[PDB]
RNA sequence: AUCUCCCCUGCCCGGGGUGCAAGCCGGUUUCGGCGCUUAGCCGAAUGUCACCGAAAUUACAGAAGGCGGGCUAUAGCCCCCAUUUU
RNA sequence: GGAGGGGGCUGGUGACUUUCCCCUCUUUAAGAGGGGAGGAAGUUCCGCCCACCCCAUUUAUGGGCAGCGUCCCCUGAGAAGGGGCG
RNA sequence: GGUGGGGUUCCCGAGCGGCCAAAGGGAGCAGACUCUAAAUCUGCCGUCAUCGACUUCGAAGGUUCGAAUCCUUCCCCCACCAC
RNA sequence: GGUGGGGUUCCCGAGCGGCCAAAGGGAGCAGACUCUAAAUCUGCCGUCAUCGACUUCGAAGGUUCGAAUCCUUCCCCCACCAC
């Protein structure tokens, strides 16, 4: 059970390890980081009892200079996530086939969330689709209605072409966090009880795929163990 | 008198108790807890999953917690629960602890040690 | 198609029949009843093309007199409905087995509809239970909560003894009243369309009953035909 | 028809009364523990879906110390009996 | 072949959750496994295990049950149901 | 889960298997009475509403020459119990 | 439902089956130049960043001594149509 939030204090993070919660995942969203939030992420995480994978974002820039830089930068990161409502930027960060997962089709955007070419070729390229709750809690009714009608076409356009799903809070303070139960209670009061133990499986799955990636000398999934040629 | 009796439990509704936290550093008043959820309950089922899912609450002293649902849509009230935004000046946080049949079961797993037994000492002395 | 409601205007029931309703019954929720009203009720009948059925209603008064009184003025129209809150006297109600069909449970009571004892007695003495809808058009939110639970709490209890229900709107203007497919609907939209259905055809059927009953020398189901030895 | 005795046959020997909310313990009003469970709650837990099958959650309908007898109400199939019929 | 009456049976496997419960277990706190309402639990007509109080320690006296299947009587579309044992 | 009981007229309440035997009280209506009214008394007392006669004793089945009553079943209504 | 077509570097766009042949333009970086800056020119031009070498021509399979190119399949992107 994998949460996507941002590090404001300790206290926070300790009522989070003692209710069920055993990783999450630090959420970066700006052009500036460096070695010490990491390093406090290291400090907070071996607090009490945790483990916490770092990540970073992007938004609102170029086409595909985009895609260099992002890269460039994701170089140094575990995880990576780009937010945004263009369909253009969308196209090209589906197209590119080395983001993890995916968010902001609803609000950017306001208009449907996943196109049938798009999710064919998020099928093709294998790029997850990150399902955002603090949307949910900086609205109005009818806002309600409008991004729970979009978040239902795309669970249908997960659900036929067998896209993988990450829910999360997209926390910002102290509170905005919620239950992993609530969110499997409410991923089965819109569908189905098996495909959301699926969206929670499916965020283990891709941090330990990652982990397992960047972890050690591992190309295309090779492992490579004792006695090595290595230059 | 006015007096009904109770239905026989092959006919009744089957009921569950959740037990639940109102976190924050502020401060409520039981009606402003049995106010805000009307308004949430309201607001995430209309009049067909209120009258579906049967939410009253039945306690609340500390900011714990605990409210009646019925047994087929706990996941429903749940539902219910996470959607809470904003009281007027500020938010509320609830969080469940966890759901059980009964208060003595509910109340020894996450709320507190002991089992308490309130109800018939106050119809039989009062 | 029976609706239940007081006539105020002649373009109102033309609006009714001009929609899906085949017939209704004027209703009498006053003590002064006479003949002016109901050669009206025939005048406003025969206007466009109709039948209506004229009943009575008494409000809060003594146990078992009232069911005597209530008998004697009986005697005069063609159907009956007692409302009220009271326990006491929904018992003697329920015992008397002559009224048709039964009102307010929920608004004068506010606990909970019917007891088991109750419903065991109606399936005894054969009274039907009438579902009113104005209480529901003139209350709040959590009002109309808690009278759709007592309502499938009735729902059930008339569901497992084989209960007669009569579904009216119970209006009191010229737009209380509601559509039949709407009210049809709602039924199917709580527990069963099957058994929306079945209410429809039991609203039929008891005015049918008691218009075969009080047409002819019918006692105690009985007919009698051409060259009687009647005194 | 009722009531009471003596005339039989066979079996069994402590006789009555209250009843687990009986009774016992820490406590000494009020509470917690035993009785209490190859289910054992007490503000009364035994949840949802699919399917083999066709005996299936569909009707009557829900434990509260346990076991045995009798009564009441019926869901699905199987077996047996009766009227109409041909 | 159609309304009805009587007798028999009423679960098993697989998936989810300890946030439906209980028990057991190891383990960087959470998981795994097993079990979880029936012919009546209802009705309270009864008896026994278990307790306390009195008399008594008795098969000397005396107490309790039974005379079943069968038969008789009564009512039904005469299958069936109810009551009784010199 | 358990014990001792009750259901009869509009309401409180008695009643040997037997002639509305249905004690009744309060209530309604009428009479009588009074300037009016209260109280007392008289008849209907559920119906015909003068005598008198018929129906209801929670419901069904059965026994009997005959059921409020005697038997069985189905119910409900009381009282009190966690310590 | 229908016809004529296109997908190549960060963006607009060429390209005989063959030596990054990959015309290129705009862009980034560096040089040169200038007091500074614009314009012009030079190299990297995706990487090592001096020559030079390797990768990508929407994706897969196949032909061939060798595919942007030739064949098949899967796709997408254009333009315009109700009268």
């Amino acid at each position: 059970r994998i949460d996507i939030n941002r590090i404001e204090k300790e206290e926070d993070i300790k009522l989070l390890k003692e209710l069920k919660w055993n990783g999450f995942v630090f959420y970066q969203y700006d052009d500036e980081f460096s070695k010490d939030r990491y390093e406090e992420v290291k400090a907070i995480a071996e607090s009490y009892k945790l483990k916490v994978y770092s990540g970073v974002k992007i938004k609102t820039e170029s086409s595909k200079q985009l895609r260099d830089k992002v890269k460039k930068f994701r170089n140094k990161c575990h995880i990576i996530l780009i937010e945004g409502g263009v369909l253009k930027i969308n196209r090209a960060a589906v197209e590119l086939h080395d983001v993890d997962i995916l968010s902001t089709p609803e609000l950017g955007r306001k208009d449907s969330g996943i196109d049938h070419v798009l999710a064919r070729l998020a099928s093709n390229h294998r790029v997850a689709i990150e399902l955002n709750f603090k949307t949910l809690l900086n609205k109005d009714g009818y806002e309600r209605a409008r991004t729970l009608l979009f978040f239902r076409n795309n669970l249908k356009l997960a659900k036929k072409f067998d896209v993988p799903v990450v829910i999360s809070t997209d926390a910002e303070n102290k509170y905005q966090i919620k239950n992993p139960y609530d969110l499997r209670a409410f991923l089965n009061t819109l569908v189905e009880p098996l495909y959301a133990k699926k969206i929670m499986e499916t965020a283990y799955k891709i941090c330990d795929f990652r982990d397992y990636l960047m972890r050690d000398n591992v190309v295309r999934y090779g492992v490579e163990i004792i006695k090595e040629e290595k230059e | 008198i006015e007096m009904l009796k109770t239905l026989p439990p092959t006919l009744r509704e089957k009921k569950r108790y959740i037990a639940f936290k109102i976190l924050y550093d502020e401060e409520l008043k039981e009606g402003e807890v049995v106010n805000l959820i009307r308004k949430a309950v309201l607001e995430y089922y209309g009049s067909w999953g209120t009258s579906k899912a049967n939410p009253w609450l039945v306690y609340y002293d500390f900011p714990y917690g605990i409210l009646r649902c019925q047994r087929d849509n706990v996941d429903y009230v749940k539902a219910s629960l996470i959607l809470i935004r904003e009281f007027k000046e500020k938010p509320v946080n609830i969080i469940c602890l966890g759901v059980s049949g009964t208060i003595r079961k509910a109340k020894i797993k996450f709320l507190g040690i002991k089992k308490p037994k309130r109800w018939f000492v106050i119809r039989r002395e009062r």
